[PDB]
């Protein structure tokens, strides 16, 4: 219930997330 | 316990369960002879 | 013998060998068969030179004699032993007819013809004939059946077969009513398997034994019958393989359900397997212990029906999710087990408290005590009671014995008929060597699946 | 709750003599080898 | 103490009943 | 990481000795074999197919799946290593508090946790006072815990 | 009469032994069969009868 | 009684059926089943010959 | 199915049926109940039924009063109390007395009601002693704790209300209806006890 | 409000499942 | 053209499918799909269940204060016992959720779908020309699956001593499991452990020497490399003899702990070394199975809290 969870399980989830859908979008328009 | 008659021979049937296992022993030894041709 | 350049079979497979040679396969089986004979003499006579007539046959560990018991040689009431001459006379009869099947066996193995298609064209034939691998079917049904009259005769003619449901302790009885009727017959095999049902492991008297064993024997001779007369339809050779690694997969199968089969009849039955020989099951042991202890505090002065336990269900009488009068504690999942020691106290609507308030006869309290003392659990060391107990006893219970073995059986056997299924399927299809790497079938369908 | 029970006991029958008249089809000659 | 003696008698004459067979065959050249 | 490495062990193997190709006569395939031959010995086609449409993806690298054989257990036990690394300073994943607080306030909350931390309990207890003599330990009959049931 | 049927069947026994060891040698050793016949004929049979005469002995004990 | 209930847990019914109606089922779907393969049997080919099918 | 019918079935015929539950009903006899002679008699075969299981909850709105309410019941069955043995005396007046001595006399149940709320108790009246005419004979009985003192964490008393409706002199065999009221589950002291309301048949040989 | 987070995590795990089960790269020259 | 039956026959037992529906198939996907749907229904949202049928019930649903690690599908209760409970022999639904049937219908339906899921693997085989032996090989998690869900609770008389669907489950039945009959002592058990760690090192070993051999279809260089480190010469130069061992080793170990599992279903445990060394007046000695002994004896006094009430276990 705290915020210091929720906020690091949404991070850790998004942030990934986003860098490995900018790894594949290079590599699909290459 | 076996009949009086047969009471000696109590220690033959002793051994007589395990025979057929040493069949499947056996069929390797025929093997071994022929050099697993 | 052959080599693999002249067969394909390395010695690891050197049976494989045999499927084109009628009569060496032939002698192998008579001499499988002089084996198993073998071995069942020889056991029996094993179990006959170490067998104390004044303790019970589940305390010696002794597999064989329950079954001749059974079949009431040498019992008396109670299942008191009179005289072990019969298990004698089976044991050197089996072991002497092994004999003659061994020599026959080392005969059509080494000297007899390798195949008998053509000097002895009745006994030869070919795996894809059709129609005389339907007469052999024929053959060995009509001999099923025969032996399953044979038993029928057993129990009712020549002397009688032991019934544990007798008045009192079970004894030896002649079964003169068989129950013949085709609607309780067959009410076994389409009954749930699950608990209360139990399907055919719920036969709990010998009539309904006897008259579905005269309705196999008939219905297997009029099966081989059929077969002998009769080749398969078109829509069986629409679905079948026609070939003997086939018809060893379809056997293979078979066998393994009733291996399983037999695993759970073994372990809960006790009708077929009366408990004074097997000793008695896991449900008998648990609704024994609860059975003594109820009438020992009962006998110390307690009120049996008030008698609320820690949780408030009922320390010794409870209901069953049904409505019965059920033994409380753990043992509720054993409500639905019944013998004959427990049945007399038992009324419409379960146990009745007048019953067993003065109406408990001496041999019924004597055998719950023995079932208790001895339950089904035990050790690989043959230890018994549970893991965390002291090296005192050395027992475990043939029950036990046969149920693990017996399942373990099963579960190979079920892996030899998906084995020999798949290979037989795909050495007809014409694969079962490797993909031909020059028409292969998947270079030429459509890509993407 | 009996409707329940008929419904189970139709989906079951169907699926199941699908199941049986799919292996009566002819099946062991579906194989892609030559023969 | 002499019922063992019978026992690992009958033992060692059964065992040696199997591979003396072979070792017969062959000596004598059969088509073992 | 250990379950995934055997369970990958075992499929490998049916798959290559369920895809050879017909190298040679005869039944038993392992004489078909050259050494030294330069040609593959089963069809990675028929596989990748076969495991594609019965499970959904298929491998279709040589070196991408034998690399990912390398380095399943391995991870595995690296991680493994970390765990007990962490438990070598009694850094223990313990407890919930959140479900140890619902239980302590609330008398009828059960959860399969809160059995295995009884078992713990009762471990510790009835085994402590022979695994580690130095302590002396001399635990009274009265106070090991146990199932009031009996 | 139990030494009777003791001797005899220790003599079936012995019997037996010689059997089940020679008749795989003579099944197996090339040109055998033929000209060992009588041997095997006349030791099957009087395994046959030793053990007939053992069953009676023992009905008469 | 407090509710009503099936009341067949224990009974050991054949085919666990209890009402007519769920064996008029039962025989309703196999014989509908067994109609249509029936009527599609003949493109699956026909072993007239005594001697058809897959074999080895 | 009346005494002489359950009487009559074997064990097997029962098993799965949910008859072992039910309670015997009377067919015979006349609803007059002035046959029944005046005198005391040992009350055997005392046999109990419920029907309905409403439970008083107080009302989720602000505005509501406290209600009895429908429940769902959740262990199967087991809830009847049977082999009841007790003592019965009537008088020629018309005054009566109903006690109950022994037998199963008690049963744990547990049902839900509207919001999934479920609540347990333990069914009984053991200790009966009612007097009171033939219709509308009230008396009391003590209710035992929902759990022994063994239980671990990972007296009470309620009224009832008996009524005589068909006598049957030739053979006895009383039957009428009864309804009580009795505290909830009170272990643990973790909420303070509810009140159940029991309306059912009841069935007796009073011989 | 955590029992909303695990569900969410689930159902994104089980579409990442069915998104590479189905809307997979096409493979050539196996 | 072709009837309707040929038609679909046809585009049953067809390969061009993304995923084969086969003739096992067609029973297999609708019996997983309703496992899967109440599985998670369940998972997600369900009451307590009591599993021990001493009016007790334990919650393992996310939303009654549950997280993913503690989360189950709480196993039937105990007063079923081996009864078939579906939804229409209860009263009620609500009754259904609390006596624990929706274990029950997902064991059924999963055991059912796993079948037909090796049945599908076979008959997938057979359509493609492929030698029909992979099914074979995955029976080994299948017959410890069965094992673990069907066979013990039928030895044991009872659902309620099934594995539970939860994480926390697992950990609890392997307790339960030991505690009750000696797991880690039994040679088959035993057996299952070597072959999951031999599973392990001969896949790391062989991805090592197949990945390393792959320079710019294993070459002979490999089998010299392994030759030379361990001293086993020409042991594995064969191919399709090391790809089998592959294969055969793990399966074996699983079919052997699988098969000890349902042994001790019926109540034959495991090795018993409790008071072995003697000194010679007669006092026991302890041993390291002696403290696994009291480890056990443990594990079994807090094993049911309020479920027993006779002196021994015998259930
Ligand atoms: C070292 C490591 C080696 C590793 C590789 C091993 C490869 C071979 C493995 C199998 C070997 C089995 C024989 C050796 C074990 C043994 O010593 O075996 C010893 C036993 C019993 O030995 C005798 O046991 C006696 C007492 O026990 C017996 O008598 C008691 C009387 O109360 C009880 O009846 C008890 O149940 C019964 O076992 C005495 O102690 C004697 O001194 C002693 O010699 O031999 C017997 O039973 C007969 C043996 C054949 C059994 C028939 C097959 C049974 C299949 C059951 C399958 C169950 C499921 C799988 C297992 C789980
Ligand atoms: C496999 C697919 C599922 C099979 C059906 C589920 C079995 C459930 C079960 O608990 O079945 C148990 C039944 C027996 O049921 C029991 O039947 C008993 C009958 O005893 C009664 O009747 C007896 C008569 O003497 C006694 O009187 C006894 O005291 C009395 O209680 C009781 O009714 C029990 O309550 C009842 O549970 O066994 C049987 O029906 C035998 C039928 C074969 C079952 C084999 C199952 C083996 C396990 C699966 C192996 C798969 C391997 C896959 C490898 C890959
Ligand atoms: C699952 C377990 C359940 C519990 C146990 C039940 C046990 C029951 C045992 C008896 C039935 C066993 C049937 C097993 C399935 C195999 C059927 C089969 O291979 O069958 C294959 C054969 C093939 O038949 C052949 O088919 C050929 C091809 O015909 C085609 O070609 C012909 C011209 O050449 C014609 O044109 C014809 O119209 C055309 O269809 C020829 O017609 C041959 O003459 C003909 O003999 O069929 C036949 O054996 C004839 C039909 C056999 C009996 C079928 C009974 C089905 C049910 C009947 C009641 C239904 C009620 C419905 C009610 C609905 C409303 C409420
Ligand atoms: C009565 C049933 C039956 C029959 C007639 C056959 C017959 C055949 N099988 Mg099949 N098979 C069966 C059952 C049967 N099998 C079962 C139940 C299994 C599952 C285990 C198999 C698995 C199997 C495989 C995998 C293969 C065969 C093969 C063969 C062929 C050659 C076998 C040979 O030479 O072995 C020679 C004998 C040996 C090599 C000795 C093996 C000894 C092992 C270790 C068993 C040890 C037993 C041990 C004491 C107890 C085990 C544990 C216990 C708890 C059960 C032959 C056609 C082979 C073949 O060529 O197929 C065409 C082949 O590849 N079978
Ligand atoms: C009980 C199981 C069993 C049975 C019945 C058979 C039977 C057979 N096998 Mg198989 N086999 C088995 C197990 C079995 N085998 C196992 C476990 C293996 C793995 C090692 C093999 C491996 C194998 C191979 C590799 C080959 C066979 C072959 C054969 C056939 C010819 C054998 C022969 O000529 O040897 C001749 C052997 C001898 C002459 C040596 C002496 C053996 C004698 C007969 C022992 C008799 C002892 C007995 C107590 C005597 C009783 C006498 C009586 C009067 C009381 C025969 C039908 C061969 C075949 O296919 O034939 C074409 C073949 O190539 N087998
Ligand atoms: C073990 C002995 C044996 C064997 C191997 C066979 C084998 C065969 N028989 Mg014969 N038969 C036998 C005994 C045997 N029969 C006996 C004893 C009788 C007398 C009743 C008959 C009477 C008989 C007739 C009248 C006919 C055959 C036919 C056949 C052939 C087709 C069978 C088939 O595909 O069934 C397939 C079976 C079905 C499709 C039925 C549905 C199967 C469901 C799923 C099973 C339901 C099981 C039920 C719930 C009970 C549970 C039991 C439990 C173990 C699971 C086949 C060659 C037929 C043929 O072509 O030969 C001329 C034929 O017309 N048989
Ligand atoms: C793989 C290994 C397999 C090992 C098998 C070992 C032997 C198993 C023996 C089983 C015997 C079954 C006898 C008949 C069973 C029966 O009639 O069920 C009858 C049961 C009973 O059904 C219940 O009965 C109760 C008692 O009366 C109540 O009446 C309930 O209302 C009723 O639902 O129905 C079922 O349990 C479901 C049956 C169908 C299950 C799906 C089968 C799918 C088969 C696909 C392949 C077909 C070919
Ligand atoms: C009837 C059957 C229905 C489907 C059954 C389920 C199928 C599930 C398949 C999932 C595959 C996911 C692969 C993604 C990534 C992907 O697309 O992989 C693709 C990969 C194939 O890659 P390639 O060989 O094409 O790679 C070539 C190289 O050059 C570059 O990779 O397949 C594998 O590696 C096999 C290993 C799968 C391992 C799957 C483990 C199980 C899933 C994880 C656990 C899930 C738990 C969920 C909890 C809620
Ligand atoms: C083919 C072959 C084989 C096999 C074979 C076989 C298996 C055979 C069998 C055989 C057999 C199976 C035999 C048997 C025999 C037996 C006998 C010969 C017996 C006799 C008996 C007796 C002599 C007894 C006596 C007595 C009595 C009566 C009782 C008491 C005790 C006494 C001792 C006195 C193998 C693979 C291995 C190898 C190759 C070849
Ligand atoms: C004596 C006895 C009894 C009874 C018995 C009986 C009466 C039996 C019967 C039995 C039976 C009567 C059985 C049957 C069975 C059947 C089966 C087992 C079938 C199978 C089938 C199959 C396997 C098929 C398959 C398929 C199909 C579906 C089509 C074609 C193709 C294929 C192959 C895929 C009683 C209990 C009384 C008592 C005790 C004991
Ligand atoms: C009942 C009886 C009889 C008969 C007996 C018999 C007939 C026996 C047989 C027996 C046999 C028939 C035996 C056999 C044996 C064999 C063996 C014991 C072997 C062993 C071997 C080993 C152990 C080795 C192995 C190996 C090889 C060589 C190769 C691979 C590697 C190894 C090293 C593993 C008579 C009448 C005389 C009288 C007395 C009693
Ligand atoms: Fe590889």
């Amino acid at each position: 219930v705290n915020i210091y969870g929720l906020t690091a399980t949404a991070l850790f989830i998004i942030i990934p997330t986003s860098f490995l859908l900018i790894l594949y979008v290079k590599t699909a328009s290459t | 316990k076996l009949p009086e008659a047969y009471a000696p021979f109590a220690p033959i049937v002793d051994v007589l369960p395990v025979i057929p296992v040493f069949f499947i022993l056996l069929a390797f030894v025929w093997q071994a002879a022929v050099s697993f041709r | 013998g052959r080599d693999q350049e002249t067969t394909g079979f390395a010695w690891w497979s050197g049976n494989a060998r045999l499927i084109n040679l009628s009569g060496k396969l032939l002698g192998a089986h008579v001499a499988h068969a002089g084996l198993i004979v073998f071995w069942a003499g020889a056991m029996n006579l094993f179990e006959v030179s170490h067998f104390v007539p004044e303790k019970p046959m589940y305390e010696q560990g002794l597999i064989l004699l329950p079954h001749i018991a059974t079949l009431g040689y040498g019992v008396g009431p109670g299942g008191e032993i009179i005289d072990t001459f019969p298990y004698f006379v089976s044991g050197v009869l089996h072991l002497i007819s092994s004999a003659v099947l061994g020599f026959g066996g080392v005969y059509h193995s080494l000297i007899g013809p390798e195949t008998l298609e053509e000097s002895y064209p009745f006994f030869g034939y070919v795996w894809k004939d059709k129609n005389k691998m339907t007469n052999i079917l024929g053959y060995h049904l009509i001999m099923l059946g025969l032996g399953a009259w044979l038993l029928v005769w057993k129990a009712m003619y020549f002397g009688g077969v032991y019934d544990t449901w007798a008045p009192g302790g079970g004894d030896v009885r002649v079964i003169t009513n068989p129950t013949t009727n085709a609607a309780v017959i067959f009410g076994y095999l389409v009954k749930s398997p699950f608990g209360g049902d139990g399907w055919i492991c719920s036969v709990d008297n010998m009539e309904d034994i006897i008259g579905g064993h005269i309705w196999i024997g008939t219905l297997e001779i009029l099966g081989g019958i059929w077969h002998i007369y009769t080749t398969p339809w078109p829509w069986a050779r629409r679905a079948f393989v026609w070939s003997g690694e086939a018809y060893l997969s379809y056997s293979l199968g078979a066998i393994g359900v009733m291996g399983f089969i037999a695993c759970c009849m073994s372990w809960f039955n006790n009708t077929a397997y009366p408990s004074e020989f097997y000793g008695p099951t896991g449900p008998e042991a648990s609704q024994s212990q609860a059975f003594t202890f109820l009438v020992r505090d009962q006998r110390l002065g307690a009120n049996v029906a008030s008698a609320q336990g820690p949780t408030g269900l009922g320390k010794y009488l409870m209901r069953s999710p049904t409505g019965e009068i059920i033994f409380g504690g753990e043992t509720m999942r054993f409500w639905d087990f019944r013998g004959p020691w427990l049945e007399p106290l038992r009324g419409p609507n379960g146990l009745d408290l007048n019953k067993l308030k003065n109406d408990i006869q001496p041999w019924q309290e004597r055998r719950a005590a023995e079932y208790m003392t001895h339950a089904p659990l035990g050790s690989l060391n043959s230890v018994g009671g549970v893991a965390t107990e002291i090296n005192a006893v050395n027992f475990v219970s043939p029950r036990s014995w046969l149920a693990c073995s017996h399942f373990c059986l099963g579960f190979f056997f079920f892996i030899g008929h998906l084995w020999h299924a798949g290979r037989a399927r795909a050495a007809a299809a014409g694969f079962e060597k490797g993909i031909d790497r020059f028409d292969e079938p998947v270079l030429s369908m459509r890509p993407l699946d | 709750m009996l409707t329940l029970k008929i419904f189970v006991y139709t989906v079951v029958t169907f699926f199941v003599c699908l199941f049986i008249f799919g292996f009566l089809s002819n099946d062991p000659a579906r194989n892609p080898g030559k023969n | 103490n002499i019922e063992l003696a019978l026992t690992l008698v009958s033992l060692v004459l059964v065992v040696s009943a199997g591979p003396l067979v072979v070792v017969l065959l062959s000596a004598r050249g059969g088509n073992l | 990481g250990v379950l995934g490495a055997a369970l990958l062990c075992a499929i490998h193997g049916a798959t290559v000795e369920n895809t050879l190709f017909e190298d040679g006569d005869g039944a038993n395939t392992f004489r078909a074999f050259n050494p030294t031959q330069a040609e593959e010995t089963y069809s990675m086609v028929t596989a990748n197919r076969f495991w594609s449409q019965i499970f959904g993806v298929a491998f279709s690298n040589k070196r991408w799946l034998h690399f990912f054989m390398l380095l399943v257990p391995v991870t595995g036990l690296w991680m493994s290593a970390i765990g007990v690394v962490g438990l070598a300073l009694n850094l223990r994943a313990y407890d919930f508090v959140s479900q140890e607080i619902r239980a302590a306030e609330d008398p009828e909350f059960e959860t399969f946790y809160t059995k295995n931390i009884l078992l713990n309990e009762g471990i510790r207890a009835w085994m402590a006072a022979q695994d580690q003599p130095h302590e002396r330990l001399v635990f009274p009959e009265e106070v090991l815990p146990r199932g009031n049931a009996l | 009469m139990t030494s009777i049927l003791q001797v005899a069947l220790l003599a079936l026994i012995f019997v037996s032994f010689a059997l089940v060891v020679g008749v795989p040698v003579v099944f197996a050793t090339p040109n055998g069969w033929t000209d060992n016949k009588g041997a095997v004929f006349s030791g099957l049979s009087l395994w046959l009868l030793l053990v007939f005469v053992v069953g009676i002995l023992n009905s008469f004990v | 009684l407090v509710d009503e209930r099936m009341n067949g847990d224990g009974t050991g019914r054949p085919f666990g059926v209890n009402d007519p109606v769920l064996g008029w089922v039962l025989l309703g779907v196999f014989g509908t089943m067994w109609a249509i393969w029936f009527i599609g049997q003949k493109d699956l080919g026909d072993f007239e010959d005594a001697d058809d099918g897959l074999k080895l | 199915l009346t005494f002489d019918e359950i009487q009559g079935l074997t064990y097997l015929q029962v098993k799965g049926s949910g008859i072992a539950n039910t309670c015997p009903v009377l067919e015979s006899g006349t609803t007059n109940l002035k046959e029944l002679k005046a005198g005391s008699y040992k009350l055997e075969n005392f046999c109990i039924e419920p029907t309905s299981f409403t439970v008083k909850e107080e009302s989720q709105f602000k505005g509501g009063e406290t209600e009895f309410v429908k429940t769902k019941l959740m262990t199967r069955l087991t809830y009847t109390l049977d082999a009841m043995s007790g003592s019965f005396k009537v008088g020629s007046d018309g005054s009566a007395e109903l006690k109950e001595d022994d037998g199963i006399d008690y049963a744990a149940t547990t049902v839900q009601l509207p919001g999934g709320e479920r609540v347990a108790f333990l069914f009984t009246i053991k200790q009966f002693d009612g007097k009171g005419t033939l219709d509308g004979i009230k008396g009391d009985f003590l209710v035992p704790s929902y759990r022994g003192s063994s239980f671990l964490d990972p007296a009470l008393k309620g009224s009832a209300v008996f009524s005589v409706a068909k006598v049957d002199p030739v053979t006895g065999e009383i039957a009428g209806v009864f309804e009580s009221i009795q505290p909830s589950d009170t272990d643990l002291g973790a909420k303070p006890p509810k009140d159940i309301k029991v309306t059912g048949l009841w069935y007796a040989q009073l011989k | 409000m955590e029992a909303l987070v695990y569900t969410f995590l689930l159902v994104g795990t089980l579409g990442i499942i069915f998104f590479s089960i189905f809307f997979r790269d096409p493979p050539r020259m196996i | 053209n072709s009837s309707l039956w040929a038609r679909f026959c046809e585009w049953i037992t067809s390969t061009e499918n993304r995923l084969y529906i086969g003739w096992f198939g067609v029973i297999m996907i609708p019996c997983l799909l309703t496992a899967t749907s109440v599985f998670i229904i369940a998972f997600i949202a369900a009451p307590p269940v009591d599993i021990d049928g001493i009016r007790e019930p334990v919650s393992g649903s996310l939303l009654y204060g549950n997280n993913i690690i503690t989360g189950a599908v709480i196993p039937t209760s105990n007063a079923i016992g081996l009864h078939f409970y579906p939804i229409w022999e209860a009263a009620s639904l609500d009754e259904w959720l609390y006596n624990g049937g929706p274990y029950q219908l997902i064991v059924c339906h999963f055991l059912l779908g796993v079948y037909c899921y090796m049945g599908r693997e076979w008959e997938l085989s057979f359509r493609l020309g492929m030698r029909p032996w992979i099914a074979v090989a995955y029976s080994a998690p299948v017959a410890a699956a069965s094992a673990v869900f069907l066979v013990y609770p039928i030895g044991q008389g009872s659902f309620s001593d099934g594995m539970p669907l939860g994480i926390s489950g697992t950990f609890n039945f392997m307790i339960v499991f030991q505690a009750e009959h000696n797991i880690l002592m039994h040679p088959f058990h035993m057996l299952g452990v070597a072959g999951v760690f031999g599973g392990s090192l001969f896949s790391a070993m062989h991805g090592s020497l197949v990945t390393s051999s792959l320079i710019r279809y294993n070459i002979v260089a490999a089998h010299g490399y392994f030759g030379r480190l361990i001293f086993q010469y020409a042991s594995f130069n064969n191919s399709r003899s090391l790809h089998f061992f592959l294969a055969a080793w793990p399966v074996i170990g699983i079919w052997f702990t699988a098969l000890g599992l349902s042994t001790m279903a019926f109540n034959l445990n495991g090795f018993n070394f409790n008071q072995s060394v003697v000194d010679s007046q007669g006092r026991v000695l302890n041993t390291w199975a002696d403290i696994i002994n009291r480890a056990n004896l443990g594990m079994e006094v807090m094993h049911e809290r309020n479920a027993h009430n006779f002196p021994l276990d015998l259930a």
